[PDB]
């Protein structure tokens, strides 16, 4: 009923043309996610979508995941979809995109500075006191609500220690695992949050039974932000008549490449 | 004739060994380079120069002579397909050391600043393939000099060989004049 | 218009007492398959199902494949969904379904002593001679009909050595992955077919590009025939109010296990 | 770094023209061999061991040093349209005599039945190509060991250079074991 | 719907005698040349024509190419086509065309003070300030116009340096082939632009594959500019009852000559 | 009225199964060829077309020339357009073809022993003498009375300069470029006739004056016969909607590559 979504509030003010808000119509819904679909796309390479986990008791039960939309042949920065603090304003290319936007991201990465640029350059323009500084205010501060649902200290903390979702058991060549788990710990309660319901578990630990679901893991965490990476092998393939007819809807299984990383650990009081 | 490659690659192998190189060789080729067990390696080999070495691998050419070995008639089915894996395994396992080059690099050159920092990794890529490859002959069996040329097993080296030579390709690099005095007086 | 499953014609050949043909219509279709998935998901713990290939053009390609239908906890005899000709006759308990199936599976597995046997027997039982005598003689014709098409040979060899697909690209220190392609050059005609109708390449060459699609190998060829159990690791999970209704259909990924193991290349001239 | 690269090419031409090679300078790359023009080297060289020959070259390797040259800042044209020039034409030459080894296999065969022919046309391209490189280097000024590169002349060498690569991997050809036992004494 | 040859807007300003505009309709195409077909042929022995490429897929797509004019006895000044900046003034007879055509060419070569001196000895003229100034400053609008589009420089670059047109792989015996590509390259914007549009490459360079459609070069650069004499040899022919009754229309293959120089190197990454 | 085609004649001499006969219309013009086009693409590789001669008074002279049929990835006898006397049988595998077909093959090479085992292994069937007697004798009839009358007029040919076509290869260093001249002169006088019909020469020579169509050689002659194989270089490309739009009727120039080979001198009283 109300638009949830970090890019909702993207404002051109400029006071004679206004601004676009494509965002997609599941932005209101309570899903978790913090971006609609259409601005998660656009700015980032993930896909929201829904992974089923049943049970032998004919249980249902759905966990968030997302969805690749990068191709193979891309390589380096590409292939990075979240980027890190220190390597996200060289590949967002801030001075590119509308300042609201630029501050939003500048948020995210606690890039106060960006912020303290934004504002001063901004107080430059004409017709500025008029309605820009009042839209700014309306967009920094609608952003720092979805924020604060985002980030897990805020004021009061209604954290639960119950979900040991550590995001990696990768049995890599280097022995750095405590290195890549070391990371993710730096980014912010949003991007901590987004990764987290981004990718999915493939080891899943609750009461005693271990679940798994991919024999080998999907991406790979580095301080560059979050790199699609499989670990030793090439890229997985992305897609971005007779033998059609004489073949039926037959669970097609859709090949899109899904996102898997983590070891995930839940304790018997939590739900 | 192919007996030529053959007993030159052999002989070529065994000097190469018996001249400087030492036979390292409990690791197999399921892995990238393990610092560990070449440390003195590189330390000797900082002393002499490598630029000799070519970037590219002749894939095809080096996994040619152990295609020519076969008892008459269809002995077993099982040196077949050993030989395709070991293939697809060489394969890949150049493709990841071409793919992943700068943190062997830098894993390797952590220990000490050289002047062939590279040209000691790829010596180091293809000695320890190589000592692979004389464990792999000493698995086999026996050979012969019939040379009869085998169509599938052809075609996969041949595909392999463009992929792997393709990846290396992709390989590049970031983007005393009195040498040049010497060699123009010598061209004249 | 006419069935074409090697199980679809099952016949009762003792003239009194009728037989049945659960075959769905599914079987009429020439995808390349000769067994109704009803049969097939009976005998064996397989489904039918394609997974289309797809372009940067908008072109479309469809291939098939299988999916597991064993379960986690059961180990050993269960795990096997191809068992070899040395491990067939034990797993199938031949002395369970009727003789005509006996027959079949013998036939499949080029058992011609266990034929001889059943021919020799079924001549001293009393009134065979009246109609059993034609009807064995039926089914045999039509399962050596069928034998034939699938096997490569045949009369003159149609075959299309354009296709080449390996079956055994694994390397997770097995020491002996020229061992784990020992099978496949064993099997029938027919066997041959269906299980490379059954599973896909993780990885496919064509020409000179390269594709990918899976991490890691699914199942594996063993002695004891094929199985349905990936290597290095514990076996992946298979599943046989207010959360679903606040999060509507995206996509669901279907999670049971498909089939993945091998290696693919196309020549040149093939189209 | 390349400074290391292009004074070993250099001491390598030195080295190997004083030990065997010789100046038949008379003939340009413009055009494939010419078996009349090399009737003398190739009896001379019918009486050695070419077996350490390979059908791969690494053209792009074997150019990088000649890339790393200018003078100071962009005087004219010349060098970069020069090098660009030899570089299109070098790929042309060793395009056409991958496609037409028949022909010379044939051609150097009437002169005599020599076993290692195909290692002969071999070093006969490769030490054509040489020639041709030392005279393009007797035109140059001045190197640099500075490594300041340029885009457009790498982008071309790896292009090319990949088509050279698949054009010698087009190579595929069809048709003593007392030595392989004496091998495998030797590694027991 | 706006014609867009650069002499489309020549006005014989001499405020008594109007101009004409004998401009071919075809020259308001989007096409990317800034000539009419007439003036093509006027001023040049030029003659724009296409070229298609077609594939296994039945895909269409087609590049401009350009045809001699010149014969066969015509020999040093004739044949040249194009000049530099040191030889047209001379090959152009600037005392026979009209004053507007003079300073377009000034300009289409950069001849600065050639313009300064048409303009101050016009100046002279009486009645130039009623309407020949105004006229004068329309037609040099005009040519700056078509200029500065085809210009890598402009105001705001934008430049895609992705097409690798080199312009020289002739095999020219003399090792001096570091003068072809030499040139094109100091030339004005509006010449190079034309050039490239006028002369298909007959290697072509795409990813990983090349192609070939003429087995050896016709025109070449040289320091007076474009030539069309293929070198080291006679130039080729350029023609300008019953035996035919019997002989109908059997795909003529004309015999004109067109252009064909250089080779064209494309990235994955250009469209 | 009459066809001129030796294929024309072409039947099956079974007198069960009826024959076919693709022969185009063209095939009864008497313009100098004696294949009709279809079999010409069928059994080689051509496809007749005509170049005219004009001059600077518009006069009209015209002459036979033929074009590829081959792509670029077909290596080996896929590349030979006209086989030799010694590889013809080979590339055509005549035991696969009719066996009319064979016969006339081998009256085209003269190959005596091979008509005179398809007759004397003819005479055994049975039904022979009744009506395939008959038939072969007519076969053997209409093909001698095509081949008569080329052997006189290539052998007056042979004889004296009235036209004198040499196939040199131009720029005699160029490639291997084999002086086949008696190679072609070994073919019997249909094929040389065709061949001389077929490929047109570089330089042309008339009265005095010297005329040039193409700067390199497009096939060339080899011990396997005339080989499409265009000397010291890669093969030329053989082809077999906004932009679309804007590009409308600018002399398409065909880019299919037709044969050029050899050098012809002219008589002044040659017609």
């Amino acid at each position: 009923r109300v638009n949830r979504c970090i890019f909702a509030s993207i404002v051109s003010f400029d006071a004679c043309i206004t601004y676009k808000s494509p965002c997609s119509p599941d932005a209101y819904h309570d899903d978790g996610w913090f971006i609609c679909n259409n601005h998660l796309i656009k700015r980032f390479k993930m896909s929201k979508m829904v992974l089923p986990i049943f049970d032998e008791d004919d249980n249902q039960f759905k966990m968030t995941i997302a969805r690749h939309l990068v191709g193979n042949k891309e390589r380096g920065i590409k292939r990075i979809l979240i980027p890190s603090a220190t390597n996200y304003q060289d590949v967002f290319n801030l001075n590119s995109m509308m300042q609201a936007e630029q501050l939003i991201f500048h948020l995210i990465y606690n890039n106060e500075n960006a912020v303290n640029t934004i504002c001063d350059n901004l107080k430059y323009t004409e017709g500025f006191t008029s309605n820009t500084q009042r839209v700014i205010h309306s967009v920094y501060a609608t952003t720092k609500s979805i924020l604060d649902t985002t980030n897990p200290n805020t004021f009061c903390s209604r954290v639960s220690r119950d979900e040991l979702r550590f995001f990696d058991v990768t049995n890599a060549r280097a022995l750095r695992g405590g290195a890549g788990d070391q990371l993710f710990n730096n980014y912010s309660g949003f991007l901590q949050n987004l990764i987290r319901r981004a990718v999915a578990p493939e080891y899943l630990q609750i009461d005693t039974e271990e679940l798994r679901f991919r024999n080998c893991a999907t991406c790979i965490i580095d301080e560059t932000g979050l790199v699609a990476s499989v670990p030793d092998g090439p890229e997985l393939y992305n897609p971005i008549r007779e033998l059609d007819r004489t073949l039926s809807g037959y669970e097609e299984y859709p090949t899109y490449v899904p996102l898997f990383l983590g070891y995930q650990i839940i304790n018997s009081e939590n739900n | 004739i192919v007996n030529e490659k053959l007993q030159k690659i052999i002989v070529v192998t065994d000097g190469m060994k018996r001249l400087y190189e030492y036979c390292n060789c409990k690791n197999s080729l399921e892995t990238l380079p393990s610092a560990a067990n070449y440390g003195s390696l590189l330390k000797r080999l900082n002393l002499y120069n490598l630029d000799h070495i070519e970037m590219n691998v002749n894939f095809y050419e080096l996994l040619f002579p152990l295609t020519l070995y076969n008892d008459n008639d269809n002995s077993d089915k099982t040196l077949s397909h050993q030989l395709v894996n070991y293939i697809f395994l060489a394969s890949n396992y150049f493709q990841n050391c071409a793919k992943n080059f700068n943190y062997m690099r830098e894993t390797f050159n952590v220990f000490g600043p050289f002047k062939q920092i590279d040209f000691m990794v790829m010596f180091v890529i293809k000695f320890n393939f190589l000592c692979d490859m004389r464990n792999f002959a000493k698995l086999i069996d026996e050979l012969v000099p019939n040379k009869q040329p085998n169509m599938r097993i052809h075609s996969v080296l041949v595909m392999r060989d463009k992929i792997v030579k393709l990846a290396f390709s992709n390989l590049q690099f970031q983007t005393n004049t009195k040498h040049l005095q010497r060699l123009i007086m010598l061209m004249n």
